[PDB]
């Protein structure tokens, strides 16, 4: 009895002080939860995804590491995004595309 | 010959409300039936075509039913199935995952979970392209992967957010959501706080904390 | 006499543990929301303000040859992506056109 | 019909930009390796464009001749 | 004349039902609403199938079924009955599928493998706590417990495997130990076995 | 740990049944084994039968190890009781309408 006592004590001091520790944060975290979207819009019902999506590896990091020679390959490619040749194919791609949309 | 007339419709009706209940519209069928006795044993091979509401398929199977004094195993032994040639390859790998490994219902709810993620991809990236029409360049199109958001005032500062849909090797569908900036050095030169470099991993808390859409539509009006 | 007694306590215990377990729960989870909430609120201010501050440095002129960080391959190589997949897409343009050719 | 001129343009660009393609042996080196064709999401290589490049030719001038251009409410409105 | 054509068109649509039966989830229109049943399969393993009966007046209930009891359907009821129907039915599909795989997967090591197991090994209703102890043919006893903390899936989300009556003598039972321990986490069950044992 | 005397014996059974033999004592007497209590307990499920014969002293306690071994939180008895046990197995798991509409 002594034992079970001294445990229901503790427990319940411990249930006051984190229930009057809670109810000030939350009372608190309203005003910047306001705030946060002063010029910013509050808020199609999309499931929102899970925290493993979230969590996932990145993929620019996998992208610079796991790839060498970032300058040796980028020497070329701008010129290949300022090459015309390219812009017509994609304008030929994407009028394609559109006209594939269209109908 | 009234009856026979309702019972046409009904059984018609019937059908398209299951049809369009489980999300599968299947076309005709075709079964052909072996008798192969040492206890019994007999071979039915199937055949069957249908569509997902965006992809065709034709699947060709056959079954092993062991008839006995106490059990009934039916196992399916051969599967073949075929779809039209897109350029989703990890369509292709999960086709050849359930061809290897010969499971029926796993296949089916993979489709299912796929095409409803494709559809929402579709649905979310035309909703915001139209809405504004001067902040985004959506260079392939809406059953396309990328996205890229562009300013007409200058060309050079502009970046691409990438959705991709990836199915694991137990079977399920999740989607994943990262974004890559292709900015000139000008604005590394300009501003030496250094919160660029930064930004994939915190949009990720972005759309971690009100949504997909919002993120969205919060970083076109900041690029705005 | 006591049995009852150790009974009783036995049972204001098992009442009263689970109703500080939920407010643990409630607590660690609302810190890290207010956390996550400032720092995407400082990261979203400060790239407005890089962009807003940005907008001009481009009118000065306006087509400069700018160079690219390391960091802007990854979508370089995004955008080579429909580039090299130019075979694929006139592939699919192909099937597509047989499908409404189908008449 | 603009339509004719703008394929027959890229037609002809279509050498230059294979010419283009085959300025470097680092873009060939890049293909072999998945590592990066799983992360653009399909694959990059372009060696039978003549093929593809030449057969949408006949397509799009058949194209031209033919000229081919909650849960209870939802369940309610089926049965019906 | 005309009832030839009926008569086809009639065996058509049967047999076009009939197949629709082999997709995984099948339904029929009754006197209160509709009537769904649901199969399992592992590996191409036909197994058991299972029905729920449903009202199609709001609110939406459920008149019987027979969904084992220590299925959590209430709380996919809850949650999923009264929006996106389809999506309840698929939730209700994996679950049972992935209960189907683990049983299976549980009966056929008792059943096949019996030389290998020393005593009964210990199982839950779910199966989703297995333990045992084994020793192979030198003497290599061990014991392992795989426990599956997600019930969408047939493949333990832990596995421990300790040598249990033998200290550590060489590193033939660290390899050992580890390869197995890798094969429980990666591979199905009876499968390690039929693996392993030759 | 809350008796001293009291005798408990397991039986653990297929369809997933687990019974238990209960022979009650205190500090100060032996456990009688003439008066028994029996329980019927299925793993994972929230339902567990008892045979009603002498728990109406020890009802809580019983309770208490009821709640505490399976790892719950409250417990109720239901206003059912009845010598037909597989009625009642059969009425509470409502299993008893095995009937269904299927073209296969």
């Amino acid at each position: 009895i002594d034992k079970m006592v001294e445990t229901t004590e503790l427990m319940t001091g411990n249930i006051q002080s984190l229930k009057n520790k809670i109810q000030i944060l939350a009372s608190e975290v309203e005003e910047e939860e306001e705030r946060v979207k002063q010029m910013h819009q509050i808020n199609l019902s999309l499931p929102e995804l899970s925290q493993k999506t979230l969590k996932a590896p990145t993929l620019q990091k996998e992208i610079l590491a796991l790839i060498p020679n970032q300058n040796a390959l980028l020497k070329d490619l701008d010129i290949l995004h300022n090459s015309s040749q390219m812009k017509s194919m994609s304008t030929f791609i994407e009028e394609a595309y559109k006209k594939l949309d269209a109908s | 010959s009234k009856d026979l007339k309702n019972q046409l419709g009904h059984l018609e009706s019937e059908l398209s409300f299951l049809s369009t209940l489980t999300g599968i519209n299947i076309r005709n069928h075709s079964k052909q039936t072996e008798d192969l006795t040492s206890i019994r044993k007999v071979l039915q091979r199937h055949r069957l075509s249908g569509n997902c509401h965006m992809v065709t398929f034709q699947l060709e199977f056959q079954i092993l039913e062991i008839q006995n004094k106490e059990r009934l195993s039916s196992a399916v032994t051969d599967l073949n199935i075929i779809m039209e040639p897109t350029e989703c390859s990890e369509l292709s790998e999960f086709v050849s995952r359930a061809e290897e490994r010969k499971d029926l219902f796993m296949f089916f709810r993979s489709l299912h979970f796929f095409v409803e993620w494709f559809e929402y991809r579709k649905r979310t990236f035309k909703h915001l392209k139209e809405k504004y029409p001067d902040a985004v360049y959506l260079s392939e199109g809406p059953s396309s992967c990328s996205m890229g958001i562009r300013s007409a005032s200058r060309p050079g500062f502009e970046l691409v957010i990438v959705w991709r849909i990836q199915i694991d090797e137990d079977g399920k569908v999740f989607p994943k959501l990262d974004l890559l900036t292709k900015v000139p050095q000008r604005a590394l030169e300009l501003d030496k706080n250094r919160a660029i470099e930064t930004a994939p991993l915190s949009f990720r808390t972005l759309v971690g904390l009100l949504g997909i859409e919002a993120a969205l539509e919060s970083l076109i009006k900041s690029l705005c | 006499k006591k049995r009852q007694r150790m009974i009783e306590v036995q049972d204001e215990l098992l009442r009263l543990e689970p109703q500080l377990k939920q407010l643990q729960t409630k607590y660690d989870e609302l810190k890290e929301r207010k956390s996550s909430l400032r720092n995407a609120a400082y990261f979203l201010s400060n790239l407005k303000q890089l962009y807003q501050d940005y907008s001009d440095v481009q009118a000065q002129e306006p087509n400069v040859k700018e160079t690219y960080d390391s960091s802007s391959l990854p979508a370089l190589l995004f955008k080579a992506r429909t580039l090299l997949g130019a075979e694929s897409h006139l592939r699919n343009i192909n099937h597509q056109l047989e499908k409404l050719l189908d008449q | 019909d603009e339509f004719m001129m703008l394929l027959s343009k890229v037609e002809k660009l279509s050498e230059e930009i294979m010419e283009i393609m085959q300025n470097l042996s680092s873009i060939q080196a890049l293909e072999g390796s998945r590592e990066l064709e799983n992360l653009i999401g399909i694959s990059c290589a372009s060696h039978f464009l003549k093929r593809e490049m030449q057969k949408t030719k006949e397509l799009m001038t058949k194209v031209n001749k033919q000229k081919l251009f909650d849960s209870y409410e939802f369940l309610k409105a089926i049965l019906n | 004349n005309e009832q030839e054509a009926l008569e086809e068109k009639l065996e058509n649509v049967k047999a076009i039902l009939q197949a629709y039966h082999f997709t995984g989830l099948s339904g029929k229109l009754t006197s209160r609403g509709v009537c769904v049943c649901i199969s399992t399969a592992f590996e191409g393993n036909l197994l058991d199938s299972y029905f729920v009966d449903l009202v199609i007046q709001k609110p939406l209930r459920i008149h019987h079924h027979s969904v084992p009891v220590f299925i959590p359907l209430e709380e996919i009821a809850a949650k999923y009955l009264q929006t996106n129907i389809q999506h309840f039915l698929f939730s209700l599909c994996e679950y049972l599928n992935a209960y189907s795989g683990r049983k299976y997967q549980a009966d056929r090591l008792q059943s096949d493998f019996a030389a290998l197991l020393t005593g009964p090994l210990q199982r839950n209703p779910l199966c989703n706590l297995l333990s045992f102890t084994y020793k192979l043919d030198q003497s290599f006893p061990f014991c392992a417990r795989l426990l599956y903390k997600d019930l969408t899936a047939t493949l333990p989300t832990d596995v421990t495997v300790t040598c249990q009556g033998v200290e550590v003598l060489s590193t033939s039972w660290e390899e050992q130990r580890a390869s197995h321990e890798t094969l429980f986490c990666t591979k199905p069950l009876h499968q390690v076995f039929a693996s392993f044992t030759r | 740990r809350a008796l001293k005397n009291v005798t408990v014996s397991f039986r653990e059974t297929e369809e997933n049944a687990v019974w238990i033999r209960i022979a009650w004592g205190t500090q100060y007497t032996k456990p009688n084994q003439y008066k028994p209590t029996y329980v019927v307990y299925y793993s994972q499920t929230p339902y567990a039968f008892t045979s009603s014969s002498m728990l109406r002293r020890n009802t809580p306690l019983l309770g208490q190890a009821l709640t505490i071994a399976s790892k719950h939180h409250q417990i109720v008895k239901m206003d059912l009781r009845s010598r037909y046990l597989d009625s009642l197995k059969a009425i509470v798991f409502k299993q008893y309408n095995q009937t269904f509409e299927t073209h296969n």
